[PDB]
């Protein structure tokens, strides 16, 4: 991606976001025991 | 009759035994 902004004086930032799918399954077998298994699909983030 | 050829079948390639990473193919042992 090629952006053309303008000559600005300062230094600044391009903040890009990239719109993903990011959710969580949360298992709760037993008492006190919670689980969640995250996921995002463009950006990979594992099943942890 | 004819002899008996067992076919040969590939490994599990997402196993036990398996460190994945994403991006890449993933590691075996």
């Amino acid at each position: 991606m090629t952006f053309e902004v303008d000559p600005m004086d300062e230094p600044t930032l391009l903040y890009l976001l990239f719109e993903v799918f990011d959710v969580v399954r949360v298992h709760q077998p037993h008492r006190g025991v919670i689980e969640a298994v995250y996921l995002r699909t463009p950006f990979s983030a594992g099943n942890a | 009759e004819v002899p008996f050829v067992p076919p040969r079948y590939m490994a599990p390639t997402e196993g036990r035994n398996s460190i994945r990473y994403s991006e890449l193919a993933p590691q075996y042992d």
